[PDB]
RNA sequence: GGCUUGUGGCAGCCAAGCGUUCAUAGCGACGUUGCUUUUUGAUCCUUCGAUGUCGGCUCUUCCUAUCAUUGUGAAGCAGAAUUCACCAAGUGUUGGAUUGUUCACCCACCAAUAGGGAACGUGAGCUGGGUUUAGACCGUCGUGAGACAGGUUAGUUUUACCCUACUGAUGACAGUGUCGCAAUAGUAAUUCAACCUAGUACGAGAGGAACCGUUGAUUCGCACAAUUGGUCAUCGCGCUUGGUUGAAAAGCCAGUGGCGCGAAGCUACCGUGCGCUGGAUUAUGACUGAACGCCUCUAAGUCAGAAUCCGGGCUAGAAGCGA
RNA sequence: GUCUCCAAGGUGAACAGCCUCUGGUCGAUGGAACAAUGUAGGCAAGGGAAGUCGGCAAAAUGGAUCCGUAACUUCGGGAAA
């Protein structure tokens, strides 16, 4: 079966050969789906504030 | 295994990186990159894994106004791992070595990356977390 | 006085003139040797460039840190349906080089072909070949047809046959003109080759009955266009300070007093792109057969049943239906151009070369942006709408 | 620039000596023969109705008196390293501090950081820090105006649309079109690391290789955009300042109002793919073999032989050509 | 280049910049395309003067409110340190 990641900003699928991995200073391993979240994170938006992100919808039970 | 991959040089000459050991460096100035032959007007440009010539700006006085061996351990500059996500850390560090490849400190204050965990068995020794 | 510092020259002065190519079709400049030991077997092939894709496989090479490791790697579709045979060529070996003795061609000639013989066709009357079909319907023209393929057999040293594209079976192509070029034929006596040659008079020839999976081949075409272009983009000299009067992006000497003439060797800006150009060992990843279960992107490791063709189609160039070609890294040209694929000309030993790829996982998400969905049907799913 | 080569630089000849003994492995005193014009002089032939006067930057080409790399002979060549010499100019010869600097001297990497020409290459290619106008300060000199192979600071870099050359672009090449052949010209690949060999050969120890094979990398070249990165007037969507349309909604103006994201296209060793093998030979080492009954790689004949040459491949395709 | 009189609304400290009303005006030969090289104006991942004679140019800072402000000093300042 297919290997998959997720995106820890929008919740996405990451299907392989894809993905923008972080790694913060504390070792904490953040994987982006593209460029969109990755800015969005670093800009410091909260994803359950934006209503296209999973944490956003799940919060709201869409 | 094999050898290590090429990945984008993002650490050109007088690039001031972070000191992760634990020898009281506080930075590392690099003044030239190990294995470079160069071309007209390239400035010589280390990654992850490589081992470079610095000098430390800050930190205490028997480490300072000398030069000394020095292995990247992270950096900022993201590049591409063989299965195609593209990685990068927080900021760009670097650890103090023996021209062997032998730690000067005895410990590591954060992540390093696996490129230069799998090349100084030394410094994978002393690190906490790989990648 | 001697330059103070020293590097390497720009560019490669064995690609003069950069000039436009004298052709828009890859030409073949030389096929592979040979050998008479072997069957009768074809040399090159047509092709289209559709779009490109990646891949992800577990590689086996041992001694390397891949070893036993997925890599993803860039891979680019060429279709490359069945092409027509419709004609004979042989040569003579002459102390001037080869020599075309004669052409033999078939009976019946489809409007694709005989489109490419005009360049007003529908304006015109096409009368084109319409008197020698005739040659098939007496009994002394076909007499003459075989007496002509005798002497080729008797005289010639090479013989190629005469095959065109069907290329109204890509809609997403705007032409109807096909394109005809000659391949040559490899294997066998002379005989024999003429022999193999008239038998597929009028009939189609499948792309895997020259090319196989882990081959490596040869693509030939005309890269991209660019137009006029200066010496900093065009030959990669580097840029002059920001203060230089009269623009930066120059080369500063472009000769010595003595000789007291600018050489073929000094940058000069000019055109750039639209270069022939032939590019060695690009390794067959797949060979997609339509309706035959290998057109499908659906691999061992990754069951979902997909096409090759990307959600949305390929950009700029349409739905790849017909069999294709998964070849490693990047060809000549931009999309729809036709490429010529040509049969190695050196001896494929290397491990690359013989090493079994595995494909694991083919991306077919949409390439007009940043595809987050593999098909169609997940998208729906995903947004509720199915 | 031209003659010359004292001076500078680069070679040779003899052999007193040095080299544990031994003139010639490696050197060469006393003498002596040369070569070169990247030194500086000597001269004043050309230029004073003007040939833009330092250096650096960029760019190409050429030379060898070869620093590294390929192949070899010699050693006071055990190995490792080094040194001497032979074919050899195919490839390469770097990032920085001080100085306007050429030059010099240090730091660092590297296989190496060799030496040079091309009007002391190159200013209608740049720059203008220095020299070398006019302002001004200091020191020494002069009664003075002023001087200064002393120091200091500020001080306008003009013109191509002509011819040629070069780069590309039409056209011509005796109906039109398709598919082709092909002289000729250009050309391209380069170097290093790691593992194994192997702690082996060698060596008393100390120390310490290499071939084959495998995996990567450097410089360079040609393409390409699946992914990542860059780019915004998609003026695409959203937010927002000031004004303005009576208000709301919806727009507009601030030459792109500003901000966030931004597809497409273009694009980066900042991303990805690819970059080739037959013959003839150089140095050298040899076969058979006389001259010269022996010997002898040579005289006749023959072999192996290189980052070499030629071909092939790649690029172009001629008042060349075929079907 | 050439002396002077009159001077609306908004924002804003402001005859600053930006927009508007009265009044004036669309006068700068027009059309198509969007090559190189230019002129003027921006952005650019990682590094941050390694470029250069020299940080030249550009970038960065910037209004207002509150806290706080060293050496030195001719006691006035420095200081918007
Ligand atoms: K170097
Ligand atoms: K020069
Ligand atoms: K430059
Ligand atoms: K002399
Ligand atoms: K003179
Ligand atoms: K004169
Ligand atoms: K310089
Ligand atoms: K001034
Ligand atoms: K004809
Ligand atoms: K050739
Ligand atoms: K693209
Ligand atoms: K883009
Ligand atoms: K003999
Ligand atoms: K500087
Ligand atoms: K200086
Ligand atoms: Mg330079
Ligand atoms: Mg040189
Ligand atoms: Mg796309
Ligand atoms: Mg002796
Ligand atoms: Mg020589
Ligand atoms: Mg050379
Ligand atoms: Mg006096
Ligand atoms: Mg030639
Ligand atoms: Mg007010």
């Amino acid at each position: 079966v297919l290997k998959t990641e997720l995106c820890r900003f929008s919740g996405g699928k990451i299907y392989p050969g894809r993905g923008i991995r972080f790694i913060r200073s504390d070792s904490q391993v953040f994987l982006f789906l593209n460029s969109k979240c990755k800015r969005y994170f670093h800009n410091r938006l909260k994803p359950s504030k934006l209503t296209w992100t999973a944490m956003y919808r799940k919060q709201h039970k869409k | 295994a094999g050898n290590k991959f090429r990945m984008s040089l993002g650490l050109p000459v007088a690039a001031t990186i972070n000191c992760a050991d634990n020898t009281g460096a506080k930075n590392l100035y690099i003044i030239s990159v190990k294995g470079i032959k160069g071309r007209l007007n390239r400035l010589p440009s280390a990654c992850v894994g490589d081992m470079v010539m610095a000098t430390v700006k800050k930190g205490k006085p028997d480490l300072r106004k000398k030069v000394m061996p020095a292995v990247v351990v992270r950096q900022r500059k993201p590049w591409r791992r063989k299965d195609g996500v593209f990685m990068y850390f927080e900021d760009n560090a670097g650890v103090i070595v023996n021209p062997k490849g032998e730690m000067k400190g005895s410990a590591i204050t954060g992540p390093i990356g696996k490129e230069c965990a799998d090349l100084w068995p030394r410094i994978a020794s002393a690190a906490n977390a790989i990648v | 006085s001697h330059r103070k510092f020293e590097h390497p020259r720009h560019g490669s002065l064995g690609f003069l003139p950069r000039k436009r190519a004298a052709r828009h079709r890859g030409k073949v400049k030389a096929f592979p040797k040979d050998d008479p030991s072997k069957p009768c077997k074809l040399t090159a092939f047509l092709g289209y460039k559709a779009g490109m894709t990646h891949i992800v496989r577990d590689v086996e090479k041992p001694g390397s840190k891949l070893h036993k490791k997925e890599t993803c790697e860039a891979v680019t579709i060429i279709e490359t349906p069945p092409m027509v045979i419709v004609g004979v060529v042989g040569y003579v070996k002459t102390p001037r080089g080869l020599r075309c003795l004669n052409t033999v061609w078939a009976q019946h000639l489809s409007e694709e072909l005989k489109r490419r013989f005009y360049k007003n066709w529908c304006k015109s009357k096409k009368k084109a070949f319409l008197k020698y079909s005739k040659k098939y319907e007496t009994d002394e023209g076909k007499k003459d047809i075989q007496t002509q393929l005798e002497k080729l057999k008797k005289y010639a040293c090479v013989i190629r046959v005469l095959a065109h594209t069907q290329i109204r079976k890509m809609k997403g192509l705007k032409q109807k003109k096909a394109h005809l070029m000659e391949i040559q034929v490899n294997g066998g006596t002379i005989a024999q080759k003429v022999d193999f040659a008239y038998g597929f008079f009028e009939k189609q020839v499948p792309v895997d009955a020259v090319f196989q999976k882990d081959e490596m081949i040869d693509i030939i075409g005309v890269t991209k266009g660019k137009g006029y272009e200066g010496v900093v983009t065009r030959w990669g000299v580097t840029r002059l300070p920001r203060k230089t009067h009269r623009g930066l992006r120059k080369v500063a000497c472009i000769g010595a007093w003595h000789p007291a003439r600018v050489s073929y060797t000094v940058a000069r800006a000019g055109q750039n792109g639209y270069h022939h150009r032939t590019e060695m060992n690009k390794k067959v990843y797949k060979l997609g057969k339509a309706g035959q279960e290998s057109h499908a992107a659906i691999t061992d490791f990754d069951r979902t049943e997909k096409d090759i063709t990307p959600m949305g189609g390929f950009p700029h160039y349409g739905v790849v239906k017909d069999d294709y070609l998964l070849i490693k890294g990047c060809c000549v040209g931009p999309k729809k151009r036709v490429v010529t694929l040509r049969q190695s000309l050196l001896n494929q030993t290397s491990r690359v070369a013989l090493e079994e790829i595995k494909l694991k996982f083919i991306d077919t998400s949409s390439k007009f942006g940043h595809g987050r969905f593999q098909t169609t049907q997940e998208k729906q799913k995903f947004y509720g709408r199915l």
